């Protein structure tokens, strides 16, 4: 879902087409390029990012979410003249929850001792989201 | 991501364009108005206020003060509801 | 034809003066800064078409008494 | 008797804005086309700007007859020059009068000759001071009774805005001098 | 785009004083008199807009200043217009400007 | 300078006006007569009635001359004012400075009111 | 069996459609009045995050009343309990 | 009104944000958020404390991904600078940025001036001006324990 489905949904969405309604008034087009995804991060009261460990999100009633970014591209096509591309960049569009011990967790490639240092059971299977501190499993 | 501007650039160009004129415009030609509506009422028998405004270059309240004297608004019209004309 | 409606507006302000008198087209065209040529003739054809529907009364002889109700 | 023996620096007035009615409605496009030292654009503003250079003061003439004048050092100078504007207004062939002269505001610059620290000044006199450096480098102090809104700067210079009569603004600097002294450097 | 500001230019004035006396004698039909200058305006304006390729600065002071509806008139005693030497004090430089 | 213009202005003018005067089309040379005649000639208180006791102030500066005939016929881009210093971003600068004709693209400078 | 991926992808299709709709509305509001639109100001960043969060917390999958009980709080009584909860199926008998 | 209220709420709770950061996330310009801010303060008859240099740290340095050492050094530098009256009448954001510039270009993880001015609120010229103000008293402004990957001798001049 996070590697081949979100980008499929985003790149298979029609380019948002806009033309000024109020001599061929300006026309604006937007297309969504690659999706970028990050590590599950937190933002304290002072706005500083700090990696959100799973145990902390269980203690502090947090969601184990990862900020989602997508490259958008504008196109100012106007008055039968040259266009202005202006590819914005990675742009924040949300926070997709992260399944514990998936490839995109902060626990994906850590050994037993590292898991213990982060205060996690090396036998815990994974496969449950942390939504508001409570672990949730998606029954098939 | 969302990064620190003195002012957003779109609003900046809106301002820099409002550095051209003022929507509270002047006016001297009261006879002018009928010249265009002679030729153009075949396109719209009743023209909107937003129609007259850009064809003219006058503020809205003064243009409306004249449009009271010259014509009447077609409150119930087949196309829409806007300002018709007394022929004379 | 638009200049004609403008002449109608002129005679309306003339009523507003209250000095309304039997007139003709040449003096109005002069005072409104317009000429007297065959253009006046085609616009007078339009003006007679107006005389067929002159709710703002424009009669040929002694005339211009628009208001259907008029005393002072 | 003065509150202080030194009694302060007695700030020097800088600008005065005075409004005067020219008595009756007057056209501007005509005054504009006949004026010598003026500018007029109904797109720019709704009046005919002009200046005389005897006291080096500019002024505004409105179509409604009410005028304003600004840029005078002396209040008597401001009055006489606001009337001198009506002088040319009448001498362009228009019925100009001088009913209802009044000065509506004037500003006073000063200096205390010593640096200031404003953080204590806003921590203690909080109720009337607002000092957000990102908006503007200075302290906006609003004294209740004198009705003068002061601008205290770190270099010591304090500008007094919103004066009605010269004695009024003269009071305010000696009012703030005992407040301003203690918070110094 | 033709500009009517060139009514008083020496070149325009000379063309005007030519057409006046010449159409006086019915060298051409009288109606073309003004239309000649009306077309002449754009012919001046294109060259004045893109053909010219140089500019200079100046210095001085002014007595009065004017901004009627769209005319910027300067009663300037601009002493010098110096590319090399316009040192002779131009006494009453009447800068008239539009658009 | 100025004839360096007129060599390609009035000629380029008349090249266009060819059809403008051919709308009537009286002889070519009889019109070239005037075409070159161009160059032939070119070659408070209640007692406030005394607004003028002697006067409030009469404008001491009086010219009413337009002495030098330089109508500096240039279109303006922006004219901004300092306290008293006047700034310039002039354009299309034709003039008759000190009796001497000059034209130039732009012009800038200072002034004092 | 829709395990975890296609389920969330349903929601993500919906929520990306909704975000693009809101971007269209906002940018249209701005272009109509003759102003450019700042793209970052258009993205309503609550949509995707809040949608996925709500659906995973409560357990309804939008029409929210279509599916109910897909997200259960994980049992931690015994390791077998967790380990059998992470491998459970559910017949749709509706 | 809403952006002014958000600014006042962020200020009252000890996590101040610059006006530029609130113009960043809102349709309104800075010189309207400021008017509405002063009007709301005069209207509700309340007041908000002073923005200090230390309140802007811990977001600036963390968003630049500087380590904790550089940030405690920058905070101490800014506090000592504002106590020594070295930066008279400047803005807190400006002295904060200059302190971060010193702590960065005196440490392992060093950042460019354009980048700091980007991420905080500040133009490059203002950063170099405040830095020129705090540069002469270079070793005196630092904290005692600090490893200088470039020693205080060649603190980059600008």
């Amino acid at each position: 879902f996070i590697q081949m489905s979100v980008q499929r949904i985003v790149e298979d969405a029609p380019p948002i087409d806009l033309q000024a309604e109020a001599e061929e008034p300006p026309r604006y087009l937007l297309k969504f390029e690659q999706i970028y995804l990050s590590k599950p991060t937190h933002w304290e009261r002072d706005g500083a990012p700090s990696p959100m460990m799973p145990n902390e999100a269980r203690l502090r009633n947090l969601t184990y979410s990862a900020p989602l970014y997508v490259d958008i591209t504008k196109t100012v096509i106007k008055e039968g003249e040259e266009q202005l591309q202006t590819q914005h960049q990675k742009t924040f569009i949300g926070k997709i929850p992260i399944m514990l011990r998936s490839t995109y967790c902060l626990l994906n490639g850590l050994t037993d001792r590292d898991l213990c240092e982060l205060n996690e059971c090396p036998l815990d299977p994974g496969g449950y989201f942390i939504i508001n501190g409570s672990e949730k499993v998606l029954i098939a | 991501t969302n990064y620190k501007p003195v002012a957003n650039h779109q609003y900046n160009i809106e301002y820099e364009r409002k550095k051209k004129e003022d929507g509270k415009r002047a006016r001297a030609d009261k006879q002018h108005v009928l010249d265009m509506l002679f030729s153009a009422f075949e396109k719209h028998q009743y023209y909107n206020l937003k129609d007259l405004v850009d064809i003219t270059k006058q503020p809205v309240v003064y243009l409306k003060e004249i449009l009271k004297e010259i014509g009447v608004q077609n409150v119930k019209g087949i196309h829409k509801n806007t300002w018709e004309l007394k022929p004379e | 034809f638009g200049v004609l409606a403008k002449i109608v507006n002129y005679m309306k302000t003339r009523h507003q003066r209250g000095d309304t008198h039997p007139l003709t087209l040449d003096e109005i065209l002069d005072e409104t800064q317009h000429l007297d040529i065959g253009l006046k003739q085609k616009q007078w054809l339009m003006t007679e078409a107006l005389v067929n529907n002159p709710k703002i009364e424009v009669i040929d002889g002694k005339y211009a008494f628009k208001p259907k109700y008029n005393v002072r | 008797t003065p509150a202080s023996e030194s009694s302060g620096i007695v700030p020097q007035l800088q600008n005065i804005v005075s409004t005067v009615n020219l008595g009756c409605k007057l056209d501007l496009k005509t005054i504009a086309l006949r004026a010598r030292n003026a500018e007029y654009n109904p797109k720019r503003f709704a009046a005919v700007i002009m200046r005389i250079r005897e006291p080096r003061t500019t002024a505004l003439i409105f179509s409604s007859g009410k005028m304003v004048c600004t840029g005078a050092k002396s209040e008597e100078q401001s009055r006489l020059a606001a009337r001198k504007y009506a002088r040319v207004v009448q001498k362009l062939g228009f019925p100009a009068k001088f009913l209802d002269f009044k000065i509506q505001n004037m500003v006073g610059s000063c200096d205390v000759k010593f640096p200031i620290r404003l953080e204590g000044l806003v921590l203690t006199h909080q109720q009337f001071s607002s000092y957000e450096p990102e908006l503007f480098p200075g302290l906006i102090y609003r004294m209740i009774k004198p009705r003068i809104v002061l601008l205290i700067f770190v270099s010591g210079k304090v500008v007094l805005t919103g004066a009605k009569v010269r004695a009024e603004i003269y009071e305010a600097f000696e009012n703030i001098y005992p407040i301003l002294k203690g918070f110094r450097k | 785009m033709a500009y009517q500001l060139y009514r008083n230019t020496t070149l325009g004035n000379s063309l005007q004083e030519s057409l006046d006396e010449l159409i006086q004698s019915q060298q051409i039909t009288p109606q073309l008199a003004l239309q000649v200058l009306l077309q002449f305006d754009k012919a001046i304006n294109a060259a004045l807009a893109q053909r010219v390729r140089n500019r200079v600065n100046f210095r001085g002071s002014l007595n009065t200043y004017r901004f009627c509806d769209n005319v910027w008139t300067f009663v300037l005693n601009d002493v010098e217009f110096r590319e090399v030497t316009e040192l002779i004090k131009v006494d009453k430089v009447k800068i008239v400007a539009c658009d | 300078t100025v004839p360096k213009l007129y060599r390609s202005v009035i000629e380029d003018v008349i090249n266009d006006v060819r059809d403008i005067f051919l709308d009537d089309g009286v002889d070519e040379q009889v019109l070239m007569e005037l075409k070159t005649l161009w160059e032939n000639k070119l070659m408070g208180q209640v007692e406030e009635e005394p607004l003028n006791s002697e006067d409030d102030v009469s404008d001491e500066e009086g010219q009413e001359l337009f002495d030098t005939e330089n109508v500096v016929v240039c279109q303006y881009d922006k004219i901004h004012r300092s306290k008293n210093k006047w700034k310039f971003h002039l354009k299309d600068g034709i003039m008759n400075l000190n009796g001497r004709d000059y034209i130039f693209s732009k012009a800038i400078g200072d002034a004092e009111w | 069996l829709d395990l975890a991926g296609p389920l969330l992808a349903f929601l993500f299709r919906g929520m990306f459609k909704n975000l693009l709709k809101e971007v269209r509305i906002y940018a249209q509001k701005f272009i109509d009045r003759g102003k450019d639109f700042n793209l970052e100001l258009a993205i309503k960043t609550r949509i995707i995050s809040d949608g996925l969060k709500y659906s995973l917390a409560t357990g309804n999958w939008g029409a929210h009343q279509a599916r109910a009980g897909v997200s259960q709080v994980l049992n931690r009584l015994t390791f077998a309990s967790t380990l059998s909860h992470l491998r459970r199926l559910n017949s749709p008998i509706g | 009104i809403a952006s002014a209220c958000l600014y006042i709420a962020c200020r009252q709770e000890g996590v101040p944000r610059t006006f530029k950061e609130i113009c960043a996330v809102s349709r309104i310009s800075k010189k309207e958020i400021g008017r509405c801010f002063k009007l709301i303060l005069k209207a509700l008859e309340t007041s908000v404390d002073l923005i200090t240099t230390g309140d802007f740290m811990s977001r600036f340095c963390s968003n630049l991904c500087l380590p904790k050492q550089v940030q405690m050094a920058a905070t101490h530098i800014a506090r000592k600078a504002v106590e020594l009256d070295l930066v008279p009448g400047r803005s807190p954001i400006s002295v904060a940025a200059a302190a971060i510039y010193m702590a960065s270009q005196a440490s392992a993880e060093k950042r460019t001036q354009k980048e700091i001015g980007d991420i905080a609120g500040v133009a490059d010229v203002t950063i170099r001006q405040s830095y020129r103000l705090i540069y002469p008293r270079a070793p005196d402004l630092f904290p005692t324990d600090f490893k200088f990957d470039t020693p205080v001798d060649k603190l980059p001049q600008l």
